[PDB]
């Protein structure tokens, strides 16, 4: 529940969404409009090497800027060792959302784990997860 | 006007540039198994747990579709792994490639025709933007995108950005204009452009002296054809129907999937909230089960249509890859494969979720009827031309090539002797100077 | 009477025959020139010599043995006609497509008699015997079954349409390459060294 | 109360019919100039009457 700028009719009580969903509800005691948002965030992708390799993972949040990552995923009411992936230090912003848990490097290699928008991830040396811009090939001229 | 002794030989020619548009990939999507059916309800999720692995199969199929979309793009555009850069010079013997070569001025290194093509598609990339800040406190209701996002439906971005695709196309163009077809079979070997055009003319069956003697006219015709193509693109908008059709079909499918959430499917209400509010659980299981069955059938229908569309797009991408490899990386002798006429060259241009080919062909212009004979008789021997046909100007007899009128005096080098004059039918009498 | 109809094709068979006749006239009076632009006249023997040069045999071979080759062509056409007029299993593909479509439609019609778990498959004798709120359950079961049948039919139709589209693309390529020109691809326009094709 | 279940079926069937017509047009309409058969049959001994 949050505060809403929507205006209801004087006798209205509920607000319905396009897909027959409740959007905003008027509080019966204090006559204010509160909008309803699901607390489940869709668009979480887990980047991992094989389980035989390691247990480190890097989380990608789709279409979110990392200023409001803890707010979007409700990091307050989350267990520990998940609040680490919300407000971290290896925070990298891409056009496909922004990736937390991988160190950004300026060296371009061949794509290993495709993430999106020209960014690929790889597991390299001790060992850690690095993210980089994929390389199309060797530069040449005629 | 068929006759058994009449032939027609073209005298002039026209250089025409045509356009071909082929869809390569479609949008990649993901669906949340639980948030679409039983969104934010522990009871409904517990009930959905009793349906087994229904939605894991849907996720697997959608993942395969996305992977094959990326694979289609890679196969179409990553033929060469060496990124040749455009030369600083533009001395291509009168040919003007500025309309298709990259323009550094634009923020995205794209050419004029590419800018036209990307501006001709009215999609605005609706999957993008909406960075979870747009679906927040506002006076208006949710857009058609926030409804998809809040119900578990998402769009995955393509692996290759449009700038990388433009770089690939630019490398292909630079290679094909500075080396010919040699850069596809191995290392790129430099060659002046007029020589390459002479090689193509020899490939289509016209002697290279025709190109050499009329270089300026051919260059002007090519420039005019490119200008006409640019004007046609800048005037009309229905030439890009296929890409817009793919985008519209995918968007309509997603919108219908969202709008299907309001169906009752035989239950008291389509809203999950006001079933658990009014009905005690063991009585509510019936309504919840009906809703689950309906909403699970909707996803299966969506996934099946997506798989069929993906198969069609894969076929189109395979055709596009073959067209690139044959028309762009070489010269194709297949009829009606790289443009109507006699193929000379093709130029690739990037388009939104597609490719555009600029086929360059050779077309005869003006014909002239003549009198022809299969063979020429002599003192006990029959004569046939090595390469060409026999043509008479009413009084004399000449030999000329097939696709261009260039009469020559009949000598020993033109014709070879085989047999005698009685066996051949239609053999005429004329002198053969040595 | 149950809502299933067949739409007629846009092109009648006479228009298709006109198209094929135009293609035949062009390919016998001009060669391959009518596919690349304006049709240019040429005597037929010279066109056959051009094809012989295309397959790697000098045109004097055709010129010296014109009568024998013409007789062989006529005999081959006669044998093709006799084989067509004798057997009937050479057209299995078209008959198979027609039979599959007809069987699909007939099965869709015959599926209307399934109960799908209701008291009766006839809609009339449910509303005749059951009051509406009690009849809603039976009506819903029947609706679900008859709606699943249509979905199965449509999915099968889409798959068959994809196959037919692939076949049509192959046919168009074959027409453009074998009919409008001479093809050097092996086993694409007949076994051997291709000379010409007629649609 | 079942929503747009059958509109999708109608759309798919319409697309199938349209693509059938498109297939016929692509196969048979390669040339738009209707050449007529010549009055003569002097094709050097070749018989095309069948
Ligand atoms: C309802 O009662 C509470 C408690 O007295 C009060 O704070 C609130 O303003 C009241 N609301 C209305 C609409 O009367
Ligand atoms: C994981 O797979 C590799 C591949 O053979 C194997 O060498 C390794 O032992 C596996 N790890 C475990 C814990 O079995
Ligand atoms: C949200 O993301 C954009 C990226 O386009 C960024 O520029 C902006 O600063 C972010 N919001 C905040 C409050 O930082
Ligand atoms: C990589 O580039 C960024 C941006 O220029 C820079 O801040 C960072 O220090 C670079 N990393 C290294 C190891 O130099
Ligand atoms: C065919 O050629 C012969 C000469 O060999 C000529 O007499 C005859 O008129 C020609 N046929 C036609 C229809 O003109
Ligand atoms: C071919 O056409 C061009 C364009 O009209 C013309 O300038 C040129 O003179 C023509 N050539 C011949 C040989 O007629
Ligand atoms: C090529 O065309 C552009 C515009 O179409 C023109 O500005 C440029 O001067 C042309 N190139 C040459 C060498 O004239
Ligand atoms: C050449 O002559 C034939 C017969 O005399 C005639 O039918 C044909 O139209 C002529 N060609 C041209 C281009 O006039
Ligand atoms: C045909 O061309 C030759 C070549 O110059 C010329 O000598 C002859 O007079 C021409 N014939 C006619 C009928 O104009
Ligand atoms: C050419 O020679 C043949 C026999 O060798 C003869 O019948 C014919 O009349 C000759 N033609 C001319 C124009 O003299
Ligand atoms: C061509 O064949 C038909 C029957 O097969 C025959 O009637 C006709 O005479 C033949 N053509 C010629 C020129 O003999």
């Amino acid at each position: 529940l949050t505060e809403s700028n929507k205006k209801f009719l004087p006798f209205q009580q509920f607000g319905r969404d396009i897909a027959d969903t409740t959007d905003a509800v008027r509080d019966p005691q204090t006559l204010e409009i509160l909008d309803i948002t699901p607390c489940s965030f869709g668009g979480v992708s887990v980047i991992t090497p094989g389980t035989n390799a390691s247990n480190q993972v890097a989380v990608l949040y789709q279409d979110v800027n990392c200023t409001e990552v803890p707010v979007a995923i409700h990091a307050d009411q989350l267990t520990p060792t998940w609040r680490v992936y919300s407000t971290g230090s290896n925070v990298f912003q891409t056009r496909a959302g922004c990736l937390i848990g991988a160190e950004h490097v300026n060296n371009s290699y061949e794509c290993d784990i495709p993430i999106g928008a020209g960014i690929c991830a790889s597991y390299q040396t001790s060992q850690s997860i690095i993210a980089y811009t994929m390389s199309l090939g060797a530069q040449n001229s005629v | 006007a068929y006759s058994n002794n009449s032939i027609a030989i073209p005298t002039n020619f026209t250089i025409s540039v045509t356009t071909e548009i082929l869809p390569v990939s479609m949008t990649k999507t993901s669906v949340d198994c639980t948030m679409y059916i039983c969104g934010d309800s522990t009871e409904c999720s517990n009930l959905l747990l009793q349906y087994g692995s229904f939605c894991t199969q849907l996720n697997r199929a959608l993942t395969g579709i996305a992977v094959e979309q990326d694979k289609n793009t890679q196969e179409v555009f990553a033929q060469v792994k060496q990124i040749y850069k455009t030369p600083q010079i533009k001395d291509f013997g009168g040919f003007n490639f500025s309309q298709i070569l990259p323009d550094p001025s634009k923020p995205s290194k794209r050419s004029f025709i590419e800018d036209l093509l990307f501006n001709k598609v009215t999609l605005a990339d609706a999957g993008f933007i909406k960075q979870y800040g747009d679906c927040l406190g506002d006076i208006a209701a949710r857009d058609l995108i926030c409804a998809q996002k809040f119900n578990g439906l998402t769009v995955l971005p393509p692996l290759l950005t449009d700038e990388m695709i433009a770089q690939y196309t630019s490398a292909l163009l630079a290679g094909t204009i500075t080396s010919g077809w040699t850069f596809g079979a191995g290392a790129a070997l430099q060659i002046p452009f007029a020589m390459q055009m002479a090689y193509r003319f020899n490939g289509i069956g016209v002697t290279q002296n025709v190109l050499y003697e009329n270089q300026k006219l051919i260059a002007n015709q090519f420039n005019s054809a490119i200008g006409k193509i640019q004007d046609s693109l800048s005037s009309t908008a229905s030439a890009l129907g296929k890409l817009q059709d793919v985008v519209n079909q995918n968007a309509q499918a997603l919108n219908t999937l969202v709008k299907q959430l309001s169906s009752n499917f035989g239950a008291i209400s389509s809203v999950l909230n006001d079933i658990l509010s009014r009905l005690d659980p063991p009585e509510a299981e019936v309504q919840i089960d009906r809703l689950i069955t309906g909403r699970l059938q909707s996803l299966q229908t969506y996934v099946t249509q997506q798989l069929i569309r993906a198969a069609e797009i894969r076929a189109s991408a395979n055709l596009a890859a073959t067209k690139m490899s044959e028309c762009v990386l070489g010269q194709s002798k297949r009829v009606d494969f790289c443009g109507k006429g006699y193929h000379l060259m093709s130029f690739p241009q990037s388009a939104p979720h597609g490719v555009v080919f600029l086929h360059v062909t050779y077309v005869p212009a003006q014909e002239k009827n003549f009198t022809t004979a299969p063979a020429i008789c002599h003192d006990g021997k029959a004569h046939f031309p090595r390469e060409g046909v026999f043509v008479s100007n009413g009084t004399h007899w000449f030999v000329t090539q097939r696709n261009f009128y260039e009469p020559q005096i009949i000598t020993t080098d033109n014709t070879f002797v085989s047999g005698n004059c009685d066996v051949v039918i239609g053999i005429v009498n004329n002198t053969v100077y040595d």
